[PDB]
């Protein structure tokens, strides 16, 4: 029971970590691949 | 800290079977097959491609790369499949680990252990890339000359060192994968001894950068596999 | 008597890891010197030197995890008992 | 837990799924979508 | 008995820090000299510096984690206790 | 009973100190000589070469002090004493 | 007596693979240091960098294994058991 | 009795210093290398590169101390008689 | 009586191996590091560079057989037995 | 008891001298490369080179020193005897 | 008291080559590394610099060689046995 | 009480003649690397650049020499007994 919360306040974090952090860049390389594909 | 103790084990053929991994390592399959058949559904040659189509069109560029870069694509077309399956099936068995899957039996249980955290799944995938490369060298010298090359290696009077470095080849292949997932799944029990309100810092810190460890492991793999292959060709 | 052993094995697993730690830790050190470098001298370089780097950490990080397996063998399983 | 175990196979074949799928499913097409890229521009 | 096991399993967490200690210093300070001297080289490369700097220091640091975490292991839940 | 875990603790701190020592002393000189090397070089960097520099530091010295913590933990407060 | 014979096999073994984690860690890092600065210098030299590269670790892993191939027959058949 | 504990302590203390004297002395080492190499290089800025020097060498040398701070606690006070 | 001395050869044909192990990988790695970085500087001077290379992991991995040779001594045909 | 006692005393000064001897060694090695390269490319400044040689020097002998002189204290004047 | 002189001989001589085949295995790793870099850059220098190698190797193979002596009357002679 | 002390003894000298060798061999190497390279590139130099190298020798083998005494004074002349 407690570990269980205590590990998903930890994924929260992570979650939150990737999202704010992890998410932005690699959504922009995403982008900039699909706009170079649409592009040409 | 209870290493081991695999659960859902079962017995069938006269051998022992780890349930729990083997559910793991099907699990991965099925999100492996799941963005696979996504992709097939949706590869456009003219449109804007996908998210799965950009995921898959990375790693298979990546892999090409390597190869182009090491061992002719004409010369090893089968190693390019061999490399973008490695690599994602390590990497989603890695990073399924970091889904919220553990509870608290008292001893802390996890619903979806990393299925490198077993020697079996490692193993496996080491002994598969082993033969498939001696193959390979087999196929591209021969059946006596590959062994001969392989022992010569590049310097003859190295003889055993060779005999050596290839014997290493598997092993460390296999269990560099598997110290580095084996050990994370000790460090999440571990953290599972620590109370709810502080066990979150270190646990999440932990699966935070293990998600690169996982990303960069899988990357590892697929990338001596590659090199492997380009050593035993040719 | 078992006593004995498990010590022994705690020390022989504290050996274990001590040791690879320092090899992984000198030596990722030294290709991060070795890549970080040519990331300065060549900033385009990048790319390109990800393979020989994650290379050479493959080697590196192998004789680290194999060390720790073997900890484990010691730690939890040890071989004599 | 270092000994191997029969999940090995379980694994093994598995795996050989996935080498299949990827094989023919993924490959093969990305591939092609690349080679159409190439060839468009 | 668990005197003996304790001590150790106190020798094994000490060599196990140790260790750590010593790589995940050494890397970093192998790591930092490339980053310094890349940074004297090439001070517009700064930021691109830092990219290949957190990965080194993410492979050392990761290490050195694992290490802390098992002389936790050792300390405080002696495996052979 | 505790005389041995007394021992083996004492023990324990020392490799933890001579591990953080060793790595604290070898990493910080390590950074130390690319500051060194980098304002001889050119004095005009020495403004930014202290911010690679404390940053290193601040890795090697992190570990030092983890370890200076540790003997703290082991000597005055010997777990499983 | 048999306990004080794999107490000091496995202090052995872990002193053999401690030794082998830190040789092979390190002059694997060397090495490749020296592969990632020879491809940041000249990347088409790469193929060319892989011949002696995997000679020198060719050595310095057959430095580990076999460490390591010791180490299983101290703990695993203990001579003098 | 805690004679036992006297000679983990001597045995402690003494690890304190043999790593202690090797980090000292080897990051200084590198410290001097650095700015025997600078002088040679620049001879006209030897007083400048003493500022970075003694910054670096005042890192090295402190660690130093501190576990002269401690090996003295340990051998003199042990803690833990 | 013999346990006692049989335990101590392991623990110091360990000593040997572990020794003999970062001295081997370490020089190797120095020596592949100079040949690599040879090839890569001179990629018409990679035949020659072997003689150098053989020469200096001759005089490095016949220590390493030395104290490999010595550990069966030590390990198989322990003197004071 | 005493017995006990001085076989620590004389373990850790083995340890002291080691650590001391390894670190003088070491560092006495890189402040004479130093020397050696600087007086190679730079033989003019030959003077200019000692007063940052002797420095370092002078550090890395002190650290030798200072352990010698602990040495000395563990193994003539053992504390806690 | 024999079996204890006798395994503490052999701990002692286990450190003594292990130290040995350190020092031996990485001063020879240095002194190769310096030998290749020449040959390297300097194809006729070949002849010129196998004098100040084998006068470094020279100083390494002594100091190994003196350890294995020792080792050798510790293991074969062990004084006060 | 004697065997106790005598192996204790042989440990520490053990000890002090790994650490002597170690930073014998490694220091030597790095002096005679920095001969080799300057000797390479100034092939008239060599002359003066064998002052400061028996400098630096001189230091190196010193320390080791020093070693070397103690030794003998913790083997045959062990202090405690
Ligand atoms: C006093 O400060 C610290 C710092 C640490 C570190 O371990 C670094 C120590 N090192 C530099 C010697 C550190 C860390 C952990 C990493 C783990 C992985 Br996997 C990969 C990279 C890491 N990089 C890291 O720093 C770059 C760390 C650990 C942690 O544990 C709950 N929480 C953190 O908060 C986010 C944390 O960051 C501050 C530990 C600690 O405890 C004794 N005290
Ligand atoms: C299975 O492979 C090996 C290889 C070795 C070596 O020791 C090298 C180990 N290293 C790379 C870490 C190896 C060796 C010995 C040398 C001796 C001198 Br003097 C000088 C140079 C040497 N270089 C060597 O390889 C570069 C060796 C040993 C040996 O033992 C009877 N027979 C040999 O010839 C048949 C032999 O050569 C191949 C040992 C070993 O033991 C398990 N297994
Ligand atoms: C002589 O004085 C000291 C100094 C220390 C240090 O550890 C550095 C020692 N080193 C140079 C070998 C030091 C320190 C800690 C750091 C921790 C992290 Br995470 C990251 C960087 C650090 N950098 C640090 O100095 C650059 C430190 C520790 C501490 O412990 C309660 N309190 C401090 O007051 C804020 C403190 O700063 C003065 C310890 C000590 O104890 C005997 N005596
Ligand atoms: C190849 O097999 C060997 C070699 C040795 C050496 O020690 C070198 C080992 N090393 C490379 C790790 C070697 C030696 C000794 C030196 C002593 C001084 Br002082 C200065 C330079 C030296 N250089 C040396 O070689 C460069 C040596 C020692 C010796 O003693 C009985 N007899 C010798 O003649 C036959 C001899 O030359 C071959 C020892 C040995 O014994 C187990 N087996
Ligand atoms: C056989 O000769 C020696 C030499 C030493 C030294 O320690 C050098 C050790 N090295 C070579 C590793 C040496 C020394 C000490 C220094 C102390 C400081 Br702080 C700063 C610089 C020093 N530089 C030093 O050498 C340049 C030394 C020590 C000492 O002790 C009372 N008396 C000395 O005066 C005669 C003395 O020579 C100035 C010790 C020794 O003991 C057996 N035997
Ligand atoms: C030979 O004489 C010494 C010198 C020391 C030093 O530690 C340096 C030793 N090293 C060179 C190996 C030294 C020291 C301390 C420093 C502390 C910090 Br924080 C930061 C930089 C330091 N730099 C230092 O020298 C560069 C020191 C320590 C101290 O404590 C009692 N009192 C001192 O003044 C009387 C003192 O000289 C300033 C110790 C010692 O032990 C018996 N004998
Ligand atoms: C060659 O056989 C040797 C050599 C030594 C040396 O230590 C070198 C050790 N090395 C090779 C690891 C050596 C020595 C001592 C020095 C002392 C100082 Br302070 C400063 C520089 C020194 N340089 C030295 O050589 C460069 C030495 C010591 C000594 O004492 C009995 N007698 C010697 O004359 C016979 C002697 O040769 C001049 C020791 C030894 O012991 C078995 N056997």
């Amino acid at each position: 029971m407690s570990i269980f919360i205590g590990q998903l306040i930890g994924f929260a974090v992570i979650a939150f970590i990737i999202v704010k952090w992890v998410v932005p860049p690699v959504r922009t390389l995403m982008r900039n691949q699909q706009e170079a594909v649409r592009a040409a | 800290i209870h290493v081991g103790h695999h659960t859902l084990v079962f017995e069938l053929f006269g051998m022992t079977f780890n349930g729990d991994t083997i559910l793991a390592t099907a699990v991965t399959a099925v999100i492996v097959i799941a963005l696979a058949f996504y992709l097939r559904a949706k590869v456009t040659s003219t449109g804007v491609p996908s998210g799965v189509q950009l995921f898959w069109e990375a790693l298979t560029i990546q892999m090409r790369q390597q190869i182009e870069g090491s061992i002719g694509m004409k010369i090893a077309p089968f190693v390019l499949p061999l490399s973008v399956t490695i690599f994602v099936f390590i990497l989603i068995s890695n990073w399924l680990a970091v889904l919220p899957l553990q509870y608290g039996g008292g001893a802390a249980a996890e619903l979806y252990k990393a299925p490198a955290s077993d020697i079996n799944f490692v193993l496996a995938l080491a002994l598969f890339v082993f033969v498939c490369y001696h193959a390979a060298g087999i196929w591209r010298r021969g059946i006596v000359g590959h062994p001969i090359k392989v022992v010569k290696g590049h310097v003859a009077f190295l003889a055993p060192i060779n005999i050596v470095e290839e014997l290493a080849k598997p092993i460390s292949l296999a269990l560099r994968l598997f110290g580095n997932i084996f050990a994370g799944g000790i460090l999440v029990a571990l953290i599972a001894m620590f109370p709810w309100y502080i066990q979150w810092f270190p646990n999440a810190v932990w699966k935070t950068f293990d998600l690169f460890v996982g990303l960069i492991q899988a990357f590892i793999f697929s990338l001596l596999t590659i090199l492997y292959f380009s050593q035993s060709m040719e | 008597p078992n006593a004995i052993i498990t010590a022994g094995a705690l020390i022989g697993g504290g050996l274990i890891m001590g040791g690879g730690a320092i090899g992984a830790g000198i030596g990722d050190g030294i290709a991060g010197n070795a890549l970080i470098s040519g990331i300065a001298r060549q900033p385009e370089a990048q790319g390109r030197l990800f393979t020989p780097f994650f290379i050479t950490v493959g080697l590196v990080e192998a004789a680290y995890f194999i060390n720790l397996a073997f900890m484990a063998l010691f730690v939890f399983a040890t071989p004599g008992l | 837990f270092l000994i191997p175990n029969g999940t090995f196979f379980a694994v093994l074949i598995i795996f050989l799924i996935v080498l299949g799928v990827i094989s023919k499913w993924v490959v093969p097409p990305i591939s092609k979508v690349l080679a159409e890229r190439e060839a468009m521009l």
